């Protein structure tokens, strides 16, 4: 048998880190040091309890000048990434309003995941007081658990880029609930 | 004895790799053994060998420059079943042919049917693996320490790490953390996350520092021809590579340079160890355009490859395609034409080649893709169909040609 | 060419043994061939051996004093395949060593695959018939032709026959008329029905004469020491042997004298034919009592063998013991101590030893069967008992000690 | 499996040829050259479609001297070879009245085969000669298929050890009656 090609797909307003944790993960590579590319997209073999798997990981445009045109690439879908940034409430409200909703339409029984992002910001200084500057702390997991659970989603996961943690989890998760 | 000494360490050695799981620096260690009983029984004239037809399995065995032959026999089936445990199937037979004349001289054909099963076997597997891909050899990375205050004399020093299996930069990162954290405590380790050649000359001698870059084995065109297999291309390598981005960090094309570093362990592996000291490296800057030809090269050969198939992945092939022609995040491969093919350098007789032969990859990908789709998508393939056709004018437009 | 033409001839030589199922003769055509392109490609440059590492296959390959690698590989496959189908197993690991390297430096794993697959197997089944004897690998005659009228060239020379697993006497001799009848007329064949040598200084000049005697290969002490196994002593012969009652025909003990006569083959067995002329003969006579040894030392360790066994047979065992003890119908063992052992030759320290190795060996038989009767004998092996017993006072009488 | 060893056992009267065949068969000799044995009894392997057997031959005195003391090896037989002369007309009628009934005793169920010798006699004027001046004929085969099937014999076989006609067959039919 020739190895299984798991169709992922990520979602998620811009700038929360999509691509960054793309090619971070992909690539072997912490950010600060992605030789950039101009092609989109990405592949990675991962290793879940002793099978190998091919990883097809879709990024997507999380701008409104491109809502027409995303959904072409949710046919074939076995899994979906909905990312949202910890410091960024506004992303977090777009998960429900804007991105579950969208998907759930198109593919109405494939599996989603809840991804939280940039989870190393929590102990920024700067971030930290620029929410509390308009009265907001940063998304806390278990209130993540929550929405998770509520709009039906596989679970809840969160990662930074920047310090890896949480990144292999994530796409093992992925893995899983494609599965 | 020395060579009862080397022996002891190297079988101690072998059963803490066992229990660590790490398979194939273990079978290294039956190996050298095995090598260093037969060198020693072939100068007493009892064997006819000794290191080097122990030499095409490791070059390594150069470094070791009570024992009969029974023993030799036994070590040698050990080496055998060693390296069916590290997978690592395509060795076997160099162990093997040592001690098929000796079972033949005795008659014991029990013993030479389970070899030749074994054989059997191995050779079963690896036309598997070759297409199953499922053999996972390992991953490495160079892993620098720095801080006289905690690594002492560690300090400076950067070794090649082999890994199992697929493990990520993120997963081996985090094993040193709470490697060192548990031995100098917690808020005393930090972690280096930039690849560049690192002078300490603005380190703070508080802390213990660790760099941990992935790397992938290296080989120059001559050794590309002589190791035909993926097999041949993860064993017995000593050099490794890492590209690095840098402007004159990441930047605009125009601007974009690359740096390939090459990495020189001082033994190969699989070796007795799981890490090995650096010997010497060194490094090739690439120019933006450079880069950009390199870039687009990879990508044209990427999809013939998926193209040119019979397992054809249609996942794999629309993941290349549409991150290829339907580009909406990052850039678009137009990017280097705008920037880099209007109206410089004569060479770029590379740079519109490859333009050329990337078209065609598309197209073929197209072409393959139009008979895969399941009809849920094939509007899909139309926007795409759409897009190669659209940034097909574009190029044609900029190089003055068909496409 | 020459090689072209053996070639040629040794291919449809093996169609013909083929056809006619003598499937050794038809491997040992393959090998011939094999052998041929061998040498010739190895003084081209292309190959690394030629006829010598064949030379361990077949001794005949001296006789052999368009073609490229792929051929070679090829008639290889077919020397393995040939050997298999002659079920001369043990042969085939010299004909695959020779490509073995080929289809390392090929990567052919699936090649390589299916050929220790067949040594695995091959492995396999010798030690399975070194223990069923099911191997059958022919039997041997001594065919001698006489007359001039109908055999012309042929008449007066002597041939060893190898014939089909166990061929009897009796059929081949049967099969020699039907042939022979067929082609010089039923009433003109006529067979010589002894194994003397014979003078045509008597033979009726108007028939044609086939003497056919049954003869087994013969080894010399060094030569049982260097074949260990039975196929080694079915593998490779030169040598054949009969045996011949005369008197200074068939009479008493006292008289009974032998000639043992060794019969030596122009080449060895298998071959590119089933029959090969004498090359040369010679004989050696044996006294009365040298023969009673012999005869003696024969049966003891036959029943020995019998004893010491594992899969002991019950059948095989009385068969022996019975016909040692409870003679009936012949002469019984107690003629060579009445004409022998009475009060010569000092060397009758070993007619003597004999007969004690005898008697302790009925005893371990009689022993071993006592454990063996399902009660319904028991009776019988009473009267065996007590014959041994019997007999062993007759012995002991006349030898002047126990039994 | 280990070779397989039928018990086979030869009877008839004294002079019949008895031993003659057995030994002529099992040490492919003719008659005219054995090396005499002081031994008795003999093995052969044979070959029956594929299968090498192992035939055990027990040979049996004919005589009354001996009435007593043959039956002893008549338990564990697999089949037997009850021997008659072509030309000896009483040789005959012992398979009749003393021999098949001898043994159909101790081995009711066991299978026996009617077995002729020395059929080369019958091309012998002074035995022939011998026959007529007693008004005698040699037993001919056909006279013998009955004598077989009424006694119950599998069937009826024969063979000269002198010309080593029928040799193979009679040992053949052997194994295959003890089967
Ligand atoms: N500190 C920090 N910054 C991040 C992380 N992930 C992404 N970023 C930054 O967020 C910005 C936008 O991220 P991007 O890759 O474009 O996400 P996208 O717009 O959703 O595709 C970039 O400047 C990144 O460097 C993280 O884990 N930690
Ligand atoms: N012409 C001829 N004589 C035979 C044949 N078989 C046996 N004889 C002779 O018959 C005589 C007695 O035979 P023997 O072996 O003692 O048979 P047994 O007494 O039944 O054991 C011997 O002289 C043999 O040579 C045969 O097939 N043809």
């Amino acid at each position: 048998s020739h190895m299984q090609t798991i169709k992922c797909v990520v979602v998620g307003d811009g700038a929360v880190g999509k691509t960054c944790l793309l090619i971070s993960y992909t690539t072997n590579k912490f950010p600060s040091e992605y030789v950039p590319t101009v092609f989109d997209n990405y592949a990675v073999t991962v290793m879940i309890g002793g099978e190998p798997y091919t990883l097809g990981l879709f990024d997507t445009a999380g701008q409104e000048d491109y809502d027409r045109l995303r959904p072409l690439s949710y046919p074939q879908t076995d899994v979906f990434l909905v990312c949202f940034s910890v410091v960024s409430p506004s992303s977090f409200e777009n998960v429900k309003e804007k991105w579950v909703p969208e998907i759930t339409h198109h593919c109405p029984k494939t599996p989603f995941l809840l991804v939280g992002t940039q989870i190393d910001l929590r102990d920024d200084p700067s971030t930290i007081e620029k929410l509390a500057k308009n009265k907001q702390k940063p998304i806390t997991p278990e209130t993540a658990e929550k929405l998770a659970r509520d709009l039906k989603a596989v679970k809840y996961v969160e990662c930074s880029a920047l310090t890896q943690k949480g990144l292999k989890n994530v796409f093992d998760e992925a893995i899983l609930a494609a599965l | 004895s020395t060579p009862e000494l080397r022996k002891t360490w190297l079988d101690s050695m072998a059963r803490i790799h066992v229990k660590n799981g790490d398979l194939s620096e273990a079978a290294m260690c039956y190996v050298h053994v095995t090598a260093l009983v037969a060198e020693y029984l072939t100068r007493k004239g009892v064997f006819r060998q000794g290191c080097t037809a122990f030499r095409v399995i490791t070059p390594n065995i150069d470094e070791e420059a009570h024992f009969n032959e029974d023993v030799l026999m036994e070590l040698l089936e050990q080496c055998a079943d060693g390296l069916w445990k590290a997978e690592r199937y395509e060795l076997i037979a160099d162990i093997y042919k040592l001690i098929i004349p000796i079972y033949e001289k005795r008659r014991d054909f029990e013993r030479l049917a389970h070899l030749y099963d074994t054989l059997h076997r191995a050779y079963s597997k690896v036309t598997e693996v070759m297409h199953s891909g499922r053999r996972l050899l390992g991953t490495y990375f160079r892993v620098a320490f720095f801080g006289q205050g905690f690594f002492e004399d560690e300090d400076g020093k950067e070794y090649i790490y082999k890994e199992p299996k697929l493990t990520p930069l993120s997963e081996i990162s985090q094993r040193l953390l709470k490697l060192y954290s548990d031995k100098f405590g917690s808020e005393n380790v930090k972690m280096i996350q930039d690849s560049g050649k690192v002078n300490p000359k603005d380190l703070d001698s508080k802390y213990a520092y660790i760099q941990v870059t992935h790397v992938i084995p290296f080989f120059d065109e001559k050794e590309l021809q002589e190791r035909k297999t993926e097999f041949e291309r993860s064993h017995n390598i000593r050099r490794f590579m890492f590209e690095m981005p840098f402007t004159q960090r990441q930047g605009g094309v125009e601007e974009q340079c690359k740096r390939r570093t090459i990495l020189t362990a001082i033994h190969c592996f699989p070796y007795v160890k799981k890490r090995i000291p650096v010997m010497y490296q060194h490094h090739t800057d690439l120019n933006p355009i450079e880069v950009a030809i390199d870039e687009m090269s990879k990508k044209v050969a990427e999809l013939r490859q998926l193209c040119s198939s019979a397992e054809v992945d249609m996942i794999k092939l629309q993941l290349k395609l549409q991150g290829s022609v339907s580009v909406q995040v990052n850039a678009g491969p137009l990017a280097y034409a705008r920037a880099f093919l209007d109206d410089p350098d004569n060479k770029v007789k590379l740079l519109k080649e490859v333009f050329r032969q990337f078209v065609e990859a598309c197209g073929q990908a197209l072409a393959v893709n139009e008979r895969l789709i399941k009809e849920d998508q094939l509007e899909y393939q139309e926007e795409m169909k759409a897009n190669y056709r659209e940034m097909a004018k574009e190029l044609s437009e900029i190089m003055h040609e068909q496409l």
